[PDB]
Parts: structure tokens; sequence; C-alpha cells
């Protein structure tokens, strides 16, 4: 019989009711350089079943409580047993209070403690963040509880289902602002023991999870809006960022987004206020703390003067994502981390819906397809993938919990939920969603609860008919990994499904309860006209006339790629599709014009179509003005460039892409009035960005001319940059590529004086575009100088140099020679040896290069590889795959490009 | 924690 304090899950014998927590960060170090926080807490809990032990979470806390580590009292007139002893059990992160008698069912108890911890710069629990304002190093205190770190700030029953109300008090320097989940109760009062400090009490939280608590002490200022319903909206940031107006876009979109969600969810925003705060270098990206959402600065702030349209899109979607959680996740909370995919998957889908509401002309909802669907299919088409669902009993330790937060959980989660909403219809999905939120408000759920409420909505109507229960259908998409390729023979209308793997030689060893068969919702378009919807049942092969064609007709499946699968056709149908796109592309929805490209390249990788069929699918692009299909092609061809840009294949490839993109360049040349004014909507701006990128990188003289002229103009007047932020990355790069040390030194100067990270990033990247060996070598010589290149930017810069075909050997020589820097940078910040190894060896595709990677590895004796260990093994494995791919594809691909470049 | 995801992704 194992002791309960040696088990990772808490007993269910005691449940929390409410907590008082007072925290006091000390933002001045103790002279040895240690920063601490002090705290005091009282938790009131109810005894459900008799027990003589209290087990509560505690991590890295020292107790200063009088007597034992806690004091234990009865609520009202309840008696309390005496404490035998208190002990900390570090492995399972518990404070354990052994009692001399048993607590009694139905009785409430209050347990008080006093404690302190390090206010470490570790982004965990209550922690410190250091940044610069002019001459001064500033330090603030802030929180990150996600997932199991509330217990690092105060002792608590730190599991998400164990909800309670929280009364937070902050004790802080009197000239700093204190924020938490709720509004402050009133004005701060001076601390009696030292009036240099103030005390800020916050209103009681709703019933809520520990992982969603937040409290922050800083010098931050805000911009504000009061919504019509009295809800106060604030964006918080560094005083200088606020003063420059960088919080305005976030402020602009927040009101509309909250309004969208209240309506979408049929549920009022559950808090009196909304704070969002931009933190410098918040590595977690963003965190949905209820009423006080934290973001890295570059995710929330926006500078219209220097930021591109893609920055704007990042802000509105990141906001919509975190605000989505203020209902789904925070109001109704998944009972355990094994169901994290539902929470993050749901937010990862509806972020597009929320953002679309704020920017209705942007067609943002489309972006889930390239952004999430095809992104996650890359890793879900591997034998090494995993199902969305995990048994709760397999997820116990904080490490196992962290593993829940991956591409599958977020992106496949979003994909399958989007598929679900689509086959139910949004109206029906929303009914079940509202029912679910209403039923479980301030409580906890599993994914089965959502399915049940969606089933109730289906059962209450007669229009939408499903081939099975919602649960049975969704089980196919959640209980087994991967997805099917749907293959259609249009001569017969025969339709088949099989588990899709990119590696046709791969062995799947993870068994499925369903033998890798799905229940698949299949929409289709025939000759541009929508057909009746179809469901492929759990069978390998079926037949339907919907998918049978005449000689001159065509069919296309999975309209707008709402379904989580890829489609293959017989060659005849592929040609009819190709013919349609060649003569009138408008007949096929833009998303599907992209899908044809995405799927065919994947199918070619899997040896299900010849690579030439996939390349044939790019032929229509000379008449394509829209973003997504061009994006599909560029994404699919980046590997081709990577394998071939040092070979005889490259000339014909460059020429072919010049032929394809020249008309688009011409189109935008006129549309933009000689480049003086951007296209109006987001998609058209993205298309222009990619068009100029593709034209210049493939050597279109007109683009090269544009880049030289603008950069010359900039050099003639450094303070007035004539290059629109959307075009900076391309214009900078191509101009530095054309020029020498004059263009290089100018951009270097601009980089050194750059006040803004995103602009500094563009400049750093563009400096790697030089075609002068001596410049790229000198530049490599800077990457390790922290006065010239930030340590956190070093590997990125080397990678950018490696990406330059000329820089490739230079960077590889640099990494080998200076690998004697692992013992200077496994302790001096991470560095990321893993990402650096992958970037520099990315191109390797020959036996000779494999020999060099092996010979470099022959320094196994000492120094090792660190966090890049086995990333080095990944590189050796990938090189082998590349060798095999180039050998199989070189001849066929060379001839295709030659043939189709006029 | 925050993920929208960057809008490329394709193997
Ligand atoms: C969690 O924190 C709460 C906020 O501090 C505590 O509630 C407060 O308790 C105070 C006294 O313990 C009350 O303040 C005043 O104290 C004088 C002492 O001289 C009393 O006589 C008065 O009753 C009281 N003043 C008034 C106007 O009633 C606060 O009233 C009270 N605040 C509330 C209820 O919002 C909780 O006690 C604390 N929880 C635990 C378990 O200790
Ligand atoms: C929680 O309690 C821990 C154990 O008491 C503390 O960790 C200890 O910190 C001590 C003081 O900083 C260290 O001991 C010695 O301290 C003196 C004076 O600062 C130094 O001259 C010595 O070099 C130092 N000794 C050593 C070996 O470094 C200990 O390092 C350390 N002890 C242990 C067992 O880890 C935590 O500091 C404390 N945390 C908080 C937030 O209060
Ligand atoms: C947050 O929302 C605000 C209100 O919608 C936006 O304010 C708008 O800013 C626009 C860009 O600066 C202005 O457009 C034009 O600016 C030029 C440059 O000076 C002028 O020639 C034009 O006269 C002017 N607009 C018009 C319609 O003539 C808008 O004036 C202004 N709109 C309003 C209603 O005040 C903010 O831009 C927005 N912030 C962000 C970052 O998006
Ligand atoms: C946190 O503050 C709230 C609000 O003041 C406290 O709620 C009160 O609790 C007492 C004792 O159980 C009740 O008699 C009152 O009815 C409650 N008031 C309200 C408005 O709900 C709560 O007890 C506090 N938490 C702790 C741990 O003391
Ligand atoms: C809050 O008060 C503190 C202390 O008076 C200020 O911190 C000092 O700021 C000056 C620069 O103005 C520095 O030279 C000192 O080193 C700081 N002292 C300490 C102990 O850190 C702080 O600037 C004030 N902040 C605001 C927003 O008013
Ligand atoms: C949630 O949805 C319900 C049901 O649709 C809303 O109630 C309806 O509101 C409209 C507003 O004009 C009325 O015409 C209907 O008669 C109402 N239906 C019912 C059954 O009451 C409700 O307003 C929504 N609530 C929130 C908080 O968004
Ligand atoms: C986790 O969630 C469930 C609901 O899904 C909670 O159980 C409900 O509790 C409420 C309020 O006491 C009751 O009215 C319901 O009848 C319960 N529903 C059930 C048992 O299905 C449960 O309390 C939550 N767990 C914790 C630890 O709070
Ligand atoms: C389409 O599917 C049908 C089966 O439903 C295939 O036709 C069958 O072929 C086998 C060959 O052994 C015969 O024994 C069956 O009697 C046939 N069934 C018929 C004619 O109804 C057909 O080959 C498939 N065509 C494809 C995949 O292109
Ligand atoms: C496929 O996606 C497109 C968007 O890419 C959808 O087109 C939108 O349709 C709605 C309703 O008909 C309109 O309000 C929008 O203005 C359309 N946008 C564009 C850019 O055309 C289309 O509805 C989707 N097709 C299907 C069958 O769902
Ligand atoms: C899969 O198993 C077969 C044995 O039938 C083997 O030939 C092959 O190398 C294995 N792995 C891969 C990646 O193909
Ligand atoms: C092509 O098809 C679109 C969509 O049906 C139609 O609006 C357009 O008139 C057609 N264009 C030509 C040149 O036939
Ligand atoms: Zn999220």
């Amino acid at each position: 019989q194992s002791k309960p304090w040696n088990r990772y899950r808490l007993p269910t014998t005691l449940l929390p009711d409410s907590y008082n927590v007072t925290l006091r960060p000390y933002l001045t170090p103790n002279a040895d350089g240690l920063y601490i926080f002090k705290g005091k807490s009282i938790v009131r809990f109810l005894c459900q079943e008799p027990t003589d032990v209290i087990i509560i979470h505690s991590k890295k806390l020292n107790y200063t409580t009088q007597g034992h580590m806690v004091v234990l009292r009865g609520v009202g007139d309840s008696q309390v047993p005496e404490i035998d002893r208190t002990e900390l059990v570090e492995l399972t992160e518990y404070l354990v209070v052994h009692l001399k008698g048993s607590l009694q069912p139905g009785h409430m108890y209050e347990m008080e403690s006093e404690f302190q911890g390090e206010l470490a710069d570790d982004l965990a629990g209550f922690y410190r963040s250091e940044y610069m304002e002019g001459n001064v190093k500033k330090v603030l205190a802030t929180t990150q509880m996600q997932s199991t770190d509330a217990r690092k700030s105060f002792p608590c029953f730190d599991e998400p289902a164990m909800k309670a109300t929280f009364n937070i008090t902050l004790i802080h320097p009197n000239n700093l602002t204190a924020l938490s989940n709720m509004p402050p109760k009133g004005s701060s009062t001076p601390l009696a023991e030292d009036p240099n400090w103030s005390v800020t009490e916050f209103e009681t939280t709703p019933v809520m999870s520990t992982y969603l608590l937040a409290y922050i002490v800083s010098e931050f200022q805000s911009v504000n809006e009061t919504a019509q319903n009295g809800v106060l909206i604030r964006i918080w940031a560094r005083p200088n960022a606020i003063a420059e107006g960088h919080g305005m876009y976030a402020l602009n979109v927040t009101g509309p987004i909250l309004n969208f969600f209240a309506n979408h969810y049929n549920t009022s925003y559950p808090l009196p206020k909304s704070d969002q705060i931009a933190l410098p270098d918040f590595n977690a990206g963003a965190m949905e703390n209820w009423g006080l959402v934290t973001y890295r600065e570059n995710a929330l702030l926006f500078d219209p003067q220097s930021s591109s349209i893609s920055n704007k899109e990042r802000v509105v979607t990141v906001i919509a994502h975190e605000l989505a959680h203020q209902w789904f996740g925070n109001l109704v909370t998944l009972a355990w981390w094994n169901d994290l995919w539902l929470n993050e998957g749901f937010a990862s889908y509806v972020e597009y819906l929320g953002a679309d509401h704020a920017e209705p002309t942007w067609n943002l909802k489309d972006l889930i397809v390239p952004g999430d669907v095809y992104r996650v299919m890359a890793v879900d088409a591997l034998a090494s993938s995993h199902p969305l669902t995990t048994p709760a009993e397999e997820v116990n330790t904080p490490a196992q919990i962290s593993e829940m937060f991956d591409s599958i959980s977020y992106s496949k989660g979003a994909s399958v939920i989007r598929m679900l909403s689509n086959f139910l219809t949004e109206d029906l999905f929303k009914e079940g969603l509202a029912s679910y939120l209403h039923a479980f408000a301030y409580q906890n759920t599993t994914y089965l609860d959502l399915w049940e409420h969606l089933q109730k909505a289906v059962d209450a109507q007669t229009s939408i008919r499903l081939p099975d229960t919602v649960r049975a259908i969704m089980d196919r998409w959640t209980l087994q990994m991967g997805f099917p390729v749907i293959t259609v023979d249009t001569k017969t209308g025969n339709i088949s499904q099989k588990h899709f793997l990119l590696d046709s030689e791969s062995n799947v060893t993870r068994s499925s309860a369903f033998d890798y068969l799905w229940i698949v919702p299949i929409s289709s378009i025939k000759n541009g006209v929508m057909q009746d919807h179809y469901w492929l049942r759990d069978v390998s092969q079926a037949q339907n006339d919907l998918f049978k064609t005449a000689s001159d007709d065509w069919v296309l499946l999975n309209v707008n790629v709402t379904g989580y699968f890829q489609v293959n056709y017989d060659e005849d149908n592929w040609r009819m599709i190709q013919h349609q796109l060649q003569t009138n592309l408008s007949v096929i929805p833009v998303i599907n014009r992209a899908q044809v490209i995405y799927d065919s390249f994947n199918l070619a990788t899997a040896h299900m179509v010849p690579v030439t069929l996939a390349l044939d699918n790019t032929l229509f692009l000379n008449g394509e003005k829209e973003y997504m299909p061009w994006q599909a092609a560029l994404s699919s061809l980046s590997y081709f460039s990577l394998m071939f840009d040092r070979s005889e294949v490259y000339g014909p490839m460059k020429k072919y892409l010049r032929k394809q993109v020249e008309p688009l360049f011409q189109h935008f040349e006129t549309l933009t009035k000689n480049w003086t004014e951007r296209p109006e909507n987001l998609m058209d701006q993205y298309s222009e960005i990619n068009a100029i990128s593709t034209a210049c990188s493939n050597g279109l003289p007109q683009c090269e001319n544009l880049a030289k002229t603008l950069f010359d103009q900039w050099m003639s007047d450094p303070e007035n940059n004539p290059i629109h932020p959307n075009l900076r990355s391309t214009i900078y790069c191509n101009a530095i590529a054309q020029g020498g040390q004059d263009q290089w030194d100018f951009a270097w100067g601009q980089l050194q004086q750059a006040q803004l990270v995103n602009e500094a990033d563009k400049l750093r990247s563009a400096l790697a575009c030089s075609n002068e060996v001596w410049l790229l070598n000198r530049y490599l010589g800077y990457t390790l100088n922290p006065d010239l290149i930030r340590k956190q930017d070093a590997t990125s810069t080397i990678n950018s140099i490696a990406s330059n075909v000329i820089g490739q050997p230079l960077a590889w020589d640099f990494v080998q020679s200076n690998w004697k820097k692992l013992f200077q940078d496994y302790g001096g910040g991470s560095f990321s040896f893993s990402n650096l190894i992958q970037g520099v060896t990315r191109r390797f595709s020959s036996e000779f290069e494999l020999q060099q990677l092996e010979q470099f590895k022959k320094n196994n004796m000492d120094v090792g590889f660190g966090s890049g260990t086995r990333a080095l093994e990944q590189a050796l494995e990938k090189t082998k795959a590349n060798i095999k791919w180039v050998k199989e594809n070189k001849e066929v691909v060379l001839n295709w490009f030659i043939e189709h470049s006029s | 924690r925050p993920k929208p995801q960057q809008f490329f992704g394709l193997m």
C-alpha cells in the first residue's frame, strides 16, 4: 500500500472552498543578489471523507509559520485535531500535515501558513522580469502558474478541477501599480510596518482554478476603454510603449472581440474588467489568466510606423485566442490535463472567428488551413504521432502534463473541432456549446460532456442527420492518431480511405481500436457546383455516383478543406482540375486551389502520385492573384530549393518561377500605383509580399530594380525610410545582395541604432543576404560578440547566414571550428544547439556531406553536444533521407523545370 | 498558453 503523499494526484477527501493570499515581492536584491517574495495564506477547505492527513501542493517554498509549517483551525464551532508533524515531500511537490486525529465529514477547516520563495528570473510561479528604461534596469514581479506552478507561489490544492474563490492582497512599493484577476477593492493603504510600501486588496474572484491566477507589480501604464455594459478594458505596457501609442491596436480590437464571444457563447463576459498586459521577453508567448491576460510585448503591441500587416494579424488573432478562453477553459474548465487538447484546440479554432469579427474584410478564417491544418498534418502523417486523447491515468507528473502542450493538441485540436462545427453546422454547434457552458459554468468537464451537449442539439432537430452519434464519429478523430488519404476513382465513383503516411516505407506500431478507419464527412464540388454532402462510413472502400464523372467533367472533394484529410484522384480527374484552373480558376474556391497543391506534393512524397503531377499542379499560378495557392506552392517548393539550389536543377527552377510570378509582379505594379500604396485587404497584401519575395529571390530584373532604387533612396535619407514595413524583409535582403560594403555598413549602422525588435530582426536577416564571402565571414565573427549581436540572437543569425547558398560552407565551417563553445554556452544561457545544428545541416543531401557530419561527430570524447545531442542524430538521419530523395528525384525534376521554363 | 500558430507549415 503506497502512501497518499507519494502519489502524484491529490486525495479527494478534502476540497477547497476559498483562499486568502497575501504576497509581497522584494524587487531589490538582498546584497548577495537574491530576490525573494514573502507570503501569507489561509485556505478554507471542506472534509468530504474522514482523514488524518492534509495533503496540499507546495513547491520551492520555505515556511516561517509559528510552530509547525501550518496552523490549523476549525471553522465556526468545529473542533480540530492536533498536528503531529508537518513535512515537505519534494518529488510529488506536497506539504503534508499529519494529524493526531481525523477530520470529520461535513466540517470546514482553515489552514494558515507563512512562507517565502525566490523571486527568480525563471518564468514560473511568482517570478521577476528584468528590462531596461533608458539608463535604468527595471525589475517587475509577475506570475505564470500554467500548469503546475501556483503551488510555487503559495500552498494550494493545485489541480484544475479543485476550484475556489481567491482573495488576493499585494504588498508593494507605494509608487508601483498592483494588478490581479479582479479589480482592486479600493485605494491602496500604507503598510503600517513600513509606509514606503502599500497594500492593495482585490475583490474576491469567482470560483476558479489555481492555474489561472495572476498578480503583477510594476511601473506599467495603460490605455483604457469602458464598454457600454460597464466592463473596463485596459491594455498595460511599459510607460514608453504606451506613450508611443503601441497599445492602441490591441485596445481597438478587444471590445469587438469580447462582444463577439459573449454572443457566440450566448454567455455574458463573466468578469467586471479585462486587463491585458505586454511583458518584455515573456517566453511562454501568452497566458489566459482570468481577467489579467499576459502576452509577450511583440504579440500585443503594434507600431503602425514600422510593423507589417502580418504583425497586425498576429496581434488580433493572439488576442482573440486568449479572450476565447475567458469562457471556454476558464468559466468551464477541463477536469484534467489529458483533455488539454479540447481547451487549446477550441481556442486555436475560434481565435479565427473572434479575429474575423474585429477585422471582417480580412477573410481571416481561411488562414486556419495553412496555419493549422497543413501544419499539423506534417507531423500527424508520421508513425511517431499520437492520438488527441490520452488516458487520464497516464498523465500524472508535471513533465507529463507539459507534454500535453504540443502541435497535435493545438493545431489538430483546432482542425477536428472546425470539422465538427462544419458537419453539424455552426448554428447547431453553437446551440450545444451554449448548453455546455450554461450547464457547467464554474465547474469542470471532460470532452465527453461537450459531445453529449452537441448530441442533445442534434437530437432536438431534424435537418442535420449523422451516420452515427457525435461521440462515435469524434472517437475516430480523437482515439487514434493520424488521418486518412481519400482516393477517388472518378471512372467508377469508387472511393477509398487509408491511413496516410508521408513515408511509404514506415512501420506503424501504435495499434488503433479502429484499425485506422475513420468516419469521414465529405463535401464535393462538380464542375463548380456544390454536390450533396456524403459520409464515408468505417469501411476501406465504398462507391457513390457523386464521385463518378463524365469525360469532360471534374469532381473535387473536401470543399475549403473543412475535413481533416487529404484527397487523391485518378490522373484523368487531376488533368481536368488542372485544365479548369488553367482556363477559369474562379470556378474552384481559393482554399481548394491551394489544397490541390498542398495535397499533391504530400501525395508525391508518399509515392502516391509522381512528383511531376504535383509540379503540374503549379502551372496555373501564372494567372493566380490570390495569396493561398501561391503560399501552397512556395511552402511545398522550399524543400526543392533547399535540395537543389547548388545544382544544375536550380537554373531551370529559377527560370520557371520567374515565368510564373512575373505576371503577378506586373499586376501589383499597376494595382499599387508604382508601389506607392498597398492593396486594401490582408490576403492581397500577403499576396503582394509573397509576389515581391518570389520575384526578387528568383532574379526578376524588375524586382531587383525596385529593391535597388528604394534602398538607394533610404541611404540618401536615413531618417525617412521609404520602404513600407510589408516589403522591408525582401527589399533589404535583395538590395544588400546586389550591393557591397556600402549597403552592408549602412544596414549594420541601422541595426545597431534600431529601437524596435521587429525592425532589428529584419535587418539582422537581410545582412545575411550579402553575396560577398568576406562580409559573411566578418558577420559570422560578430554573432558571438554580445555587444553587437544579442546572445539570444546568435544562433538565429548563424542560421540566416547558412541559408545563403554562399554562406552555407562559411556557417558550417564556423559551427565546427567554434563547437568549442558548448562549455561557454550551456551555462551562459541556452543558445539552442538543436535549432542551430538543424539549420546549418538542413541542406546536406550527399554521401560526401554525410561523411563530414560523421567526421565532425568523431569528437565524442568530451564536450558532447548538449541539448543538440540527437538533434545531431536527426541531422544524420535527415541527410540519409535527403540523399535518397535527391537520388530518386534529381533527373525527373530537372527535366520538368527545363520543359516548363519556355 | 497562447498558440495561434504561424501560417505556413507543410511536410
Ligand atoms: C480573509 O481576508 C478577509 C479580508 O481581510 C477577512 O475578512 C475581514 O476580517 C476583518 C477582521 O478579521 C474585518 O475587519 C474589521 O475588523 C475589526 C477588528 O476590530 C472587526 O471588529 C470588524 O468586524 C471588521 N470591520 C467591519 C466593518 O466589519 C473585515 O470586516 C473582514 N472583511 C470582509 C468580511 O470583507 C477574513 O477574515 C480573512 N479570512 C480568514 C479565514 O481569516
Ligand atoms: C530556503 O531555505 C534554504 C535552506 O535554508 C535556503 O538555501 C540556503 O541558502 C543559504 C543562505 O543563502 C546558503 O547557505 C550559505 O549562506 C551563506 C550566507 O549567504 C553563504 O556565505 C554560504 O556560501 C552559503 N552556503 C553555501 C554552501 O552556498 C545555502 O546555499 C542554501 N542551503 C541549502 C540547503 O540549499 C534558501 O535560500 C531559502 N530560500 C528563501 C527564498 O528564503
Ligand atoms: C484604432 O482605431 C482608430 C479609430 O478607428 C484609428 O484611428 C484612425 O487612424 C487612421 C490612420 O492614422 C486615420 O486615417 C487617416 O490618417 C491620415 C494620415 O494623417 C489622414 O490623411 C486621413 O485624414 C485619416 N483618415 C480619414 C478617414 O480621413 C483615421 O483618421 C483614424 N480614424 C478615426 C476614426 O479616428 C487607429 O488608426 C487605430 N489604431 C490602429 C493601430 O489600428
Ligand atoms: C474571501 O472574501 C469573501 C468576500 O468577502 C469571503 O466571503 C464571505 O465568507 C463568509 C465566511 O464564510 C460568509 O459568511 C460571507 O457570506 C461571505 N461573503 C460574501 C460576499 O460571499 C470569503 O470568506 C473570503 N475567503 C476567506 C478564505 O476568508
Ligand atoms: C519609485 O521609487 C523608487 C525609489 O525612489 C525609484 O527607483 C529609483 O529610480 C532612480 C531613477 O529615477 C534610480 O536612480 C534608483 O536606482 C532607483 N532606486 C531603487 C532603490 O531602485 C523609481 O524610479 C520610482 N518609480 C516611479 C514610477 O515613480
Ligand atoms: C442566448 O440565446 C437565447 C436564445 O436564443 C437568447 O434569448 C432570445 O433572445 C431574443 C432576443 O430578441 C428573443 O427574441 C428570443 O425570444 C429569446 N429566446 C428565448 C428562448 O428566450 C438570449 O438573449 C441569449 N443570451 C445571452 C446572454 O446572450
Ligand atoms: C467537477 O465538476 C462536476 C460537474 O461536472 C462537479 O459536480 C457537480 O457539483 C455541483 C455543485 O455541488 C452539483 O450540483 C452537481 O450535481 C455535480 N454534478 C455531478 C456530480 O455530475 C464537481 O463538484 C466538480 N469537482 C470538484 C472537485 O469541484
Ligand atoms: C470498384 O469497386 C468494385 C467493388 O465494389 C470493383 O469491382 C469488383 O471487382 C472484383 C474483382 O475480383 C469482382 O469480383 C467483383 O464482382 C466486382 N464488383 C462489381 C463489378 O460490382 C472494381 O474493380 C472497383 N474499381 C476500381 C477500384 O477502380
Ligand atoms: C469556402 O470559403 C469561402 C471563403 O474563402 C467562402 O466564401 C464566403 O462565403 C460567405 C457566405 O456565402 C460570404 O459571406 C463571404 O463573403 C465569402 N468570402 C469570400 C472571400 O468569397 C465560401 O462560403 C466557402 N464555401 C463553402 C461551401 O462553405
Ligand atoms: C519497417 O519494417 C521493415 C521490415 O518488414 C523494414 O524493412 C524497414 O526497414 C522498416 N522501417 C522503415 C522505416 O522502412
Ligand atoms: C469564369 O467563371 C467565373 C465564375 O463562374 C465567371 O464569373 C466569369 O465570367 C468566367 N470568366 C470567363 C472569362 O469565362
Ligand atoms: Zn490557449
